RNA sequence: UUUGGAUCAGGACAUCCCGAUGGUGCAGCCGCUAUUAAAGGUUCGUUUGUUCAACGAUUAAAGUCCUACGUGAUCUGAGUUCAGACCGGAGUAAUCCAGGUCGGUUUCUAUCUACUUUCAAAUUCCUCCCUGUACGAAAGGACAAGAGAAAUAAGGCCUACUUCACAAAGCGCCUUCCCCCGUAAAUGAUAUCAUCUCAACUUAGUAUACCCACCCCACCCAAGAACAGGGUU
RNA sequence: AGGGUUCAGCUGUCUCUUACUUUUAACCAGUGAAAUUGACCUGCCCGUGAGGCGGGCAUAACACAGCAAGACGAGAAGACC
């Protein structure tokens, strides 16, 4: 799905994520072995100038059955230590990073809406 | 009573024989007691083979 | 890697084969009986007997309609399958076509085969015929068939 | 809301108490009883200001009153989409052609 | 001097007869070895630790999902055990190998295609030929009398077993498809080389290395597939549901046997040794037999907690 | 990619008569029961398809001659007949060929 | 005073990581040193680009070489350098300059050797329990056996998704099973102590799987270049 | 259609290739070249100066389809004194 120099969405109300010219931040390394990126993965953005960690939520590339199919590829930023830059999730995201293992726990509670 | 022949001095750990499968790496090389381990009359066999002349006859 | 491919490549691509189908179609349409290569024989031999199916479904179907016009490049021949081949294999179900393979053609060598629609007036192919059952081995066959059969009843 | 059953916001008073409440309740968890469900991983170790453990059903979150502040969750886990925050950020907007 | 078929000289008041008479007598043969524990067994003995039993010969019907409590999905391929039977025992001694063998076929076929030693082989035995044959190897204690018929009963679910069978050919295959070698870019100048190997060996040997990975045919080799559990048997059809993906084409042959991995050795306590024999079975087994994480299709709507 | 040697005149036999190259005699070849002609067991006699293609010509001739031009294909069936004969009594409304000639043998009439 | 890149890589250890062992630091966490070990692995990009200069983000690691840049009858960039031309300089001029720059055609039908399924033992991270345990003043923080998840590699498959449709395929799914011996230690004369032993001796890590039979004209095939093979009840 | 560079879009250039059609291809039938060619009954490892020499090893004969590691492949000509 996402993959290095692939444009992405940021979904939370980061005012880093906010982009005045309505520009998208693209992935520049994704922290997995064969370098792509599924639902829960974790990316690094060059945003704004800037290299902040993201963690992607949902992505427009199919997967397993009963998983929800997004008609973009979804990622909200994390800092370097797994708080989330935002505050607010507006977009319904997977609940399946519940079973997946890593540190979702901040951004479940500060989402919104679930699919 | 192949099986039960001697060498004399250190053979049993200092001779080796070596053989070769024809693929890359397949250099393996087994001592005397190894190959005896694996094949008690490999090595009369051997030995006769050696020492017989190297022609067509030796077959 | 061909596996369940059942549809042979000939002609210049799909129109092509296609067309050299249709054209065999009709030819045999006109003549009821025809010889072409083996292959192309084979080819046309499951359009040739749906093509019954199609005028059995009657005139007035408008499916069958455009079928038949498209699959008849001389159109004289639509009211002839529906009207004479149609009726003819009313009472059948299936086995319209017969397909016999023929020495092959001094031209190339290829391998040839004489397809045609059964109930033809044409003179009858010397068809291949099985062994008679006057023969040692049906006689001995036979006899034990009734040995059997009297045995079964008794 | 297809998330849990109880869900738990706890101030500390330091880093230092927040590990010491996690460490706490999650040994009481194990020493207590429920030898068949999955075991719960403390959530947050390199985050000092924010601690999270997920239980079964129940989910605590461990946070100094800045962090509570930053990021209130009472509101927004009480009114789902009539939360502050939330109204002060526009639900979808697309951008159109320009002149 | 020429060469003949059954039925090159039979008339047609004739082939009708011959087709009936071999299958019907093909049919009473096949019912006359319903019964083996009424026709003088061989002994029958106890399980012992370190004892291998005899497998089975299924046909690869095709694949489904399967859905456990957990709601995970797996897939299961049916392997159908049809016509499976026991030819010849072989000894120990007379095999001169460390374990004694048995010799397993399966999926009837016609006697006008087969040879004629094979056909009085069968003669004697009292068997339609079978299209493949197998050698399974086992201890003394697991010998089945010949002409012994097997069913997917034999197997039980939650029981790991391992299958052979030749796999899909594809024919002369280039490097790209053979060994998943990469090849060359399509453009920039490349002419006529795309999925050429390129080099193949040094230029200081002056030769190439035996067992130089090159084009040529690939597939149609006998490949084993281990670590495949059982999680449904029907005993009506005489279908084993194993997990997973067999090896080979639908509707062919492949050797079932038990697992032969040291992690899951010393399992065969609670199987049926040395096979099942429903003739001789006091309570009749189950429609079909399921395992304990399987949702059975009966079972009402699954509720996680 | 150019030969270094000329190969000899014993290895090109060796290659030329290999059994591979050589030509396979054939064991399905039997007379015709009806002309006494070879054939093959699988292909139809060559002297009795001629013959028919031959009698199926002149028949299709006369129906050339009397249809009389092209896109005349007639909606009813055809009965052909040959010197001496009269047209059946389920042979009704069908389009009569006619030939100046004895009926064959083989031509076994319906 | 010659040289890079693509594909395929073979071998060596003077070992980057994965493995054992000794010393070594104040307890663990970690560190340095030393021995043995080639079975396995050793990333993606940017400006450049005579391959080395500057780097960014990862990983257990991003090792040194030989192989006629290993490899160009497999391909390709730069130079060796050209036939045209300019700017700077030399020369009366023709012309020249390892100086700076633009552009610029190696063609090949495999004769010989060798080879064309090594018929199969899998590797590495991360997370949970132990466990916040032993240990620690605190800071911190492991053992050993276990469980899960991921990636790659090898071998297969189409029940779903997707490219597509009697089928092939991945982006999809399934399976993956042994040791590694450097040394640490008993008893004991030479040398009546002691001594692990190029002393006699003890102890610790000092195989199974798959193939296993022998009508054929013709037709079909999940088998296949031809050939061969399976089915034809 | 001059030599470099850039914003956006675009796409199998690539991540990582896959499916199909035509051509080519393989078999059958007809016609039918060229470069090349000392003779060859034309193996591998190590050494020496390498298919032909020395020491070991290997080894019934033979046809078809690929492969390009070697035959300093005449191969392929050019470049430098
Ligand atoms: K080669
Ligand atoms: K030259
Ligand atoms: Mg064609
Ligand atoms: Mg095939
Ligand atoms: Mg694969
Ligand atoms: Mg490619
Ligand atoms: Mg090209
Ligand atoms: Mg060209
Ligand atoms: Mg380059
Ligand atoms: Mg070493
Ligand atoms: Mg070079
Ligand atoms: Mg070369
Ligand atoms: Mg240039
Ligand atoms: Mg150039
Ligand atoms: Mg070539
Ligand atoms: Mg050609
Ligand atoms: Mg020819
Ligand atoms: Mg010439
Ligand atoms: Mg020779
Ligand atoms: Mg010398
Ligand atoms: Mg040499
Ligand atoms: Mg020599
Ligand atoms: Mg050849
Ligand atoms: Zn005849």
């Amino acid at each position: 799905a996402i993959q290095k120099m692939t444009r992405v969405r940021v979904v939370d109300n980061s005012a880093l994520g906010n982009s005045p010219y309505h520009r998208a931040p693209r992935c520049i390394h994704v922290y997995k072995k064969n370098g792509v990126g599924k639902v829960g993965d974790q990316i690094l953005l060059a945003i704004k100038g800037q290299k902040k960690k993201a963690l992607i939520v949902g992505h427009c590339m199919p997967g397993p059955r009963m998983t929800p199919r997004f008609d973009s590829n979804n990622v909200v930023l994390i800092e370097d230590n797994g708080n989330p830059v935002g505050t607010r999730i507006k977009t319904p995201i997977p609940t399946s990073l519940r079973k997946r293992e890593g540190e979702y726990s901040k951004v479940l509670a500060i989402a919104q809406n679930f699919v | 009573n192949t099986r039960h022949i001697a060498f004399s001095g250190n053979k049993w750990e200092q001779k080796v024989y070596s053989s070769h499968t024809g693929y890359p790496g397949g250099f393996r090389q087994v001592t005397a007691a190894q190959l005896h381990l694996r094949d008690p009359v490999a090595i009369v066999k051997l030995a006769i083979y050696g020492m017989l002349p190297k022609n067509l006859h030796r077959r | 890697i061909s596996h369940g491919r059942v549809f042979r490549r000939m002609g210049l691509g799909p129109e092509s084969r296609i067309h050299l189908l249709r054209n065999l179609l009709t030819g045999l349409v006109r003549h009821e009986r025809i010889e072409a290569p083996w292959a192309r024989v084979d080819e046309m031999r499951g359009y040739a007997e749906k093509l019954i199916d199609y005028g059995k479904l009657g005139d007035t179907n408008e499916r069958a309609m455009r079928m038949a016009d498209f699959w008849l490049t001389e159109k004289d021949l639509i009211p002839k399958l529906f009207q004479v081949l149609a009726p003819r294999y009313k009472d059948q179900t299936g086995g319209y076509t017969r397909m016999l393979q023929i020495p092959n053609r001094s031209l190339d060598r290829a391998k040839m085969a004489v397809i045609e629609y059964k109930g033809n007036c044409l003179p009858p192919l010397p068809l291949p015929r099985r062994d008679s059952h006057l023969t040692l081995l049906n006689q001995l066959l036979q006899g034990l068939r009734q040995d059997l059969r009297q045995s079964q009843e008794a | 809301m297809r998330y849990t059953d109880y869900f738990v916001i706890v101030s500390g008073t330091s880093t230092r108490h927040l590990h010491a409440m996690a460490f706490y309740v999650v040994k009481m968890y194990k020493h207590l009883k429920c030898k068949r469900d999955p075991h719960v991983k403390i959530e947050g170790k390199d985050t000092d200001d924010w601690l999270c453990v997920d239980f079964g059903s129940m989910v605590i979150h461990l946070m100094l009153p800045e962090t509570r502040e930053i990021y209130e969750l009472e509101k927004l886990w009480t009114l789902r989409s009539y939360d502050d925050q939330l109204a002060q950020i526009a639900p979808e907007t697309v951008p159109e052609d320009f002149i | 001097k020429s060469g003949t078929w059954w039925d090159e000289h039979l008339s047609e008041e004739n082939v009708p007869f011959i087709k009936q008479l071999v299958s019907d007598e093909d049919k009473a043969q096949l019912a006359s070895k319903l019964c083996p524990l009424k026709d003088e067994p061989w002994p029958i003995h106890p399980w012992e630790p370190g004892s291998f039993r005899v497998g089975l010969i299924a046909l690869k019907l095709g694949m489904m999902p399967l859905w456990t409590k957990d709601g995970q999905k797996h897939v299961v391929t049916l392997l159908q055990v049809q016509d499976c039977h026991v030819l010849k025992y072989t000894s120990k001694e007379n095999c001169n190998g460390k374990m004694a063998t048995l010799s397993v076929g399966g999926k009837t076929v016609s006697r006008f295609r087969k040879a004629t030693s094979i056909l009085e082989f069968y003669r004697e035995l009292g068997l339609p030929p079978k299209q493949t044959v197998k050698i399974f190897n086992i201890t003394d204690n697991a010998a089945i009398k010949p002409g012994t018929p097997l069913y997917a009963a034999h197997f039980r679910p939650g029981q790991y077993v391992d299958v052979t069978a030749k796999t899909i050919g594809k024919g002369f295959q280039g490097v790209m498809k053979r060994w998943g070698f990469k090849g060359q870019p399509a453009t920039h100048g490349q002419t006529k080389t795309h999925r050429r190997p390129g080099a193949v060996a040094t230029g200081d040997i002056g030769r190439v290395w035996p067992g130089t990975k090159m084009p040529g045919k690939m597939g149609n080799i006998y490949r084993t597939e281990y670590g495949l559990k059982v999680w449904r048997i029907n005993t009506k059809h005489n279908i084993i549901y194993v997990n997973g993906s067999v090896p080979g084409h639908k509707n062919c042959l492949v050797k079932v046997k038990d697992s032969k991995l040291p992690a899951y050795k010393d399992l065969g306590k609670n199987l049926p040794f040395p096979t099942y024999f429903p003739d001789g079975d006091e309570e009749e087994l189950p429609e079909d037999l399921y395992d304990e994480n399987v949702c059975q299709p009966g079972a009402p709507s699954i509720t996680f907690a | 990619a150019a030969p270094k040697n000329r190969r000899t005149i014993e290895v090109n036999r060796c290659r030329r008569r290999n059994p591979q190259k050589l030509i396979k005699v054939k064991n399905n070849i039997d007379v015709c029961p009806e002309c006494g002609h070879l054939k093959q067991k699988h292909v139809l006699c060559a002297y009795c398809y001629e013959k028919v293609c031959k009698e199926t010509a002149e028949i299709r001739r006369q129906i050339g001659k009397q249809e009389g031009g092209p896109f005349k294909a007639p909606t009813i069936e055809t009965v052909v007949l040959y010197t001496g004969e009269t047209p059946s009594e389920q042979d009704q409304g069908k389009r009569i060929i006619e030939r100046d000639r004895k009926r064959p043998s083989w031509f076994t009439q319906n």
